[PDB]
RNA sequence: GCAGCUUGCUACCUCGAUGUCGGUUCUUUCCAUCCUGGCCGUGCAGCAGCGGCCAAGGGUGAGGUUGUUCGCCUAUUAAAGGAGAUCGUGAGCUGGGUUUAGACCGUCGUGAGACAGGUCGGUUACUAUCUACUAGAGGUGCCCGAGGUCUGCGGGUAAGCUGCUUUUAGUACGAGAGGAACCAAGCAGCGGCGCCACUGGUGUACCGGUUGUCUGACAAGGCAUCGCCGGGCAGCUACGCGCUCAGGAAUAAGAGCUGAAUGCAUCUAAGCUCGAACUCUGACCUAAAAAGAGACCUCUUUAAGGAUUCCGGUAAAAGACCGGUUUGAUAGAAACGGGAUGUAAGCACCAAGGCAACGAGGUGUUCAGUCCGCGUUUACUAACCAUUCGUUCCUUUCACUU
RNA sequence: CCCUAACUGGAGUCCGGUGAAGCUUACAUUCUAGUGCACAGUCUAGAGACCUCUAGGGGGAAGUGAAGACCCCGUGGAGC
RNA sequence: AGGCUAAGGCGUGUCGGAGUAAUUCAGUUAAGGGAAUUCGGCAAAUUAGCUCCGUAACUUCGGGAUAAGGAGUGCCUGCU
């Protein structure tokens, strides 16, 4: 038999494709540290979609120079706050955690969350680190942060979520010395992010339940008279004769969204501070308005309205400094016309 | 930024939003929305329809 | 070829019988397929707006007629995005005989080309009367 | 000699049936490699060929005839390689062919009838027991009791592949004709992942027009596929939109260094440097059920905290998940904002005309009327009342109390 | 059909009531290779595998339905 | 005929239900292309009543024929 080839049906690159087993995503690799000490993650909740007209920018497009209208996501992005510093000694095994230090004075709606740790030892336990660091038990150090959403509006929830960021320094004392600089402090997502600049984001993607290979996966249909014979929506064959089993990379029906994606090289394109900038007329739909501080991710990010969307510096940007972009127009009509 | 004034309606296009429909002849016509092209299709008139500025001047002409 | 500044869907396949808008003889070509493009499996041959595609006459003179031309479409129905975000869309699709490197057979070109196409080949911008 | 992918030979298995060809769908494997990557030779100037070596990561398409496999032909294309998987795949599909009963033509036969000849027509059964897989849960094990944040034993991946154009450059090369390569840029085809500002579809919410009929007429309504027709918000969706280089290590073929056996020479016998779309790492997903069953911190040990009830949705087939619960805007009402439709009923004037009664319809009242599975404001009603576990149960085999 | 999308009613899914049938020597959480009447979940050597439940399409159980209607044989028949 | 209604006969032969997922039986709609699908336009879609105009090859002179291809159509006022 001379066989007509396809590529295969959606990408087994994530499977098994699974509901994600938290609501919030998690880094499993923090970039390079090249320059000042800082935060190399925020989170904000994803509020909707809106377009500028922006002057393009972009160095090399034929499009330089002139008019664009470009797709925003906006994602509201209160100040953040530095929980804990916890340090982490390398060994043979991996990465352990060693030590960890928790703020003294902190939110107390933190309790929707965790039993609040007390204000009990900051300052030994510093020291402790210290030393840990000194007689090189610690291979690095890591921020605890957490969102405090009561301050937005269209997100109901007021128990914060709490995430593991990185520190880029150029040394681990360096490090150190910013963590503690940074602890317990609110951190504000220009202290994180500066606009222009490219970022990762990840989220939980659009909840589908359950799906048919068809929607999952992308299989064809069955086509002309076959369309008809009761298998439409369904895959054509489960496997071979042998071997006498199905594999697991034979497209099926299961679980559809709801998974944790990364998406590269998304271009800050504003850090605003007044939502009224950005909202339109009559809000965005089932959100509402913006209130606090904002910012414009350029296209799409992964996720619906209000889920936490973490942004990190990029791991794997191809292009060097970009600029800030000159947006023109903020496009504030009404979303629901 | 061009400021683009629908056929039907008579409404300013919103930048990045809009269509622009050419006939064989050459002529162009902007549209606001889906509506408004539709009814241009459908051969209604803008002077003839009320909801739209060129209707609402042909209602006032008296 | 050079990069077009809008995002043209490619709106006809292989089979569609389009008119011919300029003055070479050809009243209606039928696309066979497209220049440039691999497909995949199961997948007609697309074209839009700036697409070069092989066509048969099937109107027209009869020296034109059964013969297999390049066309260039010029006119699409199918909405395309302008990079400043407007939609364009034409009234009918039209198409105009080129050669490989872009020259219209045609001297004279009836009713509006896209400034797309206009633009990726300028001798089809020149032959026509209007540029939309 | 190899393979067993052609056809034979054989008759070991199956005749208390292993459903027969081809196509379609989907998955996987081989390399004897068509393209893509790296090389060597050339009767290799360049362009482009011819021959061979490594390499299976990706690709290998669209169409006309024919049931076809095969083959022929067409236009694209980097190329449109071949083969295995019960000639993969009928408890997936199809039924064109072959392989039933009917009939015709030709040829055999006196005949019934026959033909690896042609032709027309000719039923494709089943509620899944086990196993396998895809997803979702409840337990038990691990474990001070609970919670949170992590690690990564491991698993998976194409953590993308490939063209066109510009430039290099009308340059190297070449007498000319012709005509490259490194780097750089953009775009495109296919693939992957996500998203809904824009555009398109749908939108049996909703708004309007209108046909037939019924409720006595008007108004308001029922029915006729949502009666039909036009429009359409939210939502979903693609025909729309965003993102989707690498670098390093170690290698294959191969090219070299040093270097003896073999005074010299030698890429090789040790040793050493380079060297691919391969492999590994690296930017992705998943992963304490990793039995070596993990690390850290916090809280609290009749507690922490969990579940149930309540109001919900970023979630959802059941479960689960994520939130709020008066110290509250979770949902709803009211109003307003923002939208959909298209100017309501009644009233007045006009109306072709009719002696009049009437009069389709037009204009004003009136961007009206109606509606909103969106937002805001606002505790106005409902998030109240509680239960249950964290105690082996009865007991005084008690850390207790009548 | 390219290439699928949304929606409508009935099933399905979840709940209350009612309530059959068909495969079944046994055991059974399997996978690879070999062996073996040369087409193994059970043999041999490895590799995996904590149990239970729900949904889902049918890879396998050479799945079930049926003393093969093709071929041969029977000094078995029937019709012509 | 079909639709909507009388009279007369009936609600008579399982319910509920939280998006009530995927899938499936039967339907509505679908941008651009329009048979490229497929053995084959199978299925679906197009056209459709009545009036008027007009109607080919061929023919056994009967027909072909509703050939083909065009135009009109509602309501109101007054009439022949």
């Amino acid at each position: 038999m001379a066989s007509i080839h396809r590529p295969k049906r959606g990408s087994l690159a994530f499977s098994p494709r699974k509901r994600a087993k938290s609501h919030i995503p998690r880094f499993r690799a923090w970039p390079e540290a090249t320059g000042e000490p800082k935060l190399q993650s925020f989170a904000g909740y994803k509020v909707g979609m809106t377009h500028v007209i922006m002057v393009d920018d972009t160095k090399n497009s034929l499009t330089q120079g002139m008019e664009i209208s470009v797709p925003v996501t906006v994602i509201e992005t209160p100040a953040i706050r530095v929980a804990a510093i916890r340090a982490y000694a390398e060994d043979s095994t991996g990465e352990k955690a060693i030590a960890e230090v928790w703020a003294a004075d902190l939110d107390p709606e933190l309790k929707r969350r965790i039993p609040i740790p007390a204000a009990g030892n900051q300052a030994e336990a510093l020291e402790n680190i210290g030393k840990l660091i000194e007689e090189g038990r610690v291979s690095d150090v890591r921020a605890v942060i957490y969102t405090l959403p009561k301050s937005l509006t269209g997100v109901p929830k007021k128990v914060p979520d709490i995430m593991e960021s990185g520190i880029s320094a150029r040394d681990l004392g360096t490090k150190f010395e910013y963590s503690k600089t940074i602890l317990g402090t609110l951190v504000s997502v220009t202290d994180v992010f500066k606009n222009g600049t490219l970022v990762d984001t990840a989220a939980i993607t659009i909840g589908k339940g359950t799906q048919g290979p068809v929607k999952r996966w992308g299989i064809q249909l069955m086509k002309g008279k076959h369309s008809r014979q009761g298998s439409l929506r369904q895959v054509g064959t489960l496997g071979a004769f042998n071997p006498s089993r199905v594999s697991w990379r034979v497209p099926q029906m299961g679980q559809m969204g709801y998974h944790q994606r990364t998406e590269f090289n998304k271009r800050i394109l504003k850090i605003g501070s007044d939502g009224e900038e950005v909202t339109p007329e009559g809000g965005f739909i089932n959100y509402g308005l913006v209130r606090g501080d904002y910012i414009l991710i350029k296209g799409s990010v992964p996720g619906p309205s209000k889920r936490l969307i973490r942004l990190r510096d990029p791991i794997r940007a191809k292009k060097a400094d970009l600029g800030e972009p000159n947006i023109l127009y903020i496009s504030r009509e009404s979303k629901q016309g | 930024m061009e400021q683009r004034k629908c056929y039907f309606c008579g409404k300013m296009l919103e930048p990045g939003t809009g269509k622009l429909y050419v006939k064989k002849d050459g002529s162009t016509y902007f549209m606001c929305s889906s509506k408004c092209m539709s009814n241009f299709a459908l051969g209604r008139l803008p002077r003839r329809t009320e909801w739209t500025e060129k209707g609402k001047i042909q209602l006032k002409k008296a | 070829m050079k990069g077009m500044r809008s995002n043209i869907p490619r709106a006809l396949n292989a089979g569609a019988q389009i008119a011919c808008v300029d003055n070479t003889g050809a009243k209606v070509v039928e696309i066979i397929s497209v220049k440039k493009y691999r497909g995949v499996k199961n997948r007609m041959p697309c074209a839009g707006i700036g697409d070069m595609c092989v066509v048969s006459v099937k109107k027209g003179t009869p020296e034109m007629r059964k013969q297999v031309l390049l066309a260039v479409v010029v006119r699409q129905k199918q909405e395309f995005r302008r990079p400043d975000g407007l939609h364009v869309s034409f009234e009918d699709n039209a198409m105009v005989i080129t050669d490989e490197e872009g020259i219209p057979k045609g001297t004279d070109i009836k009713g509006p080309v896209a400034r797309e196409v206009a633009e990726r080949f300028p001798k089809i911008g020149t032959t026509a009367s209007i540029i939309v």
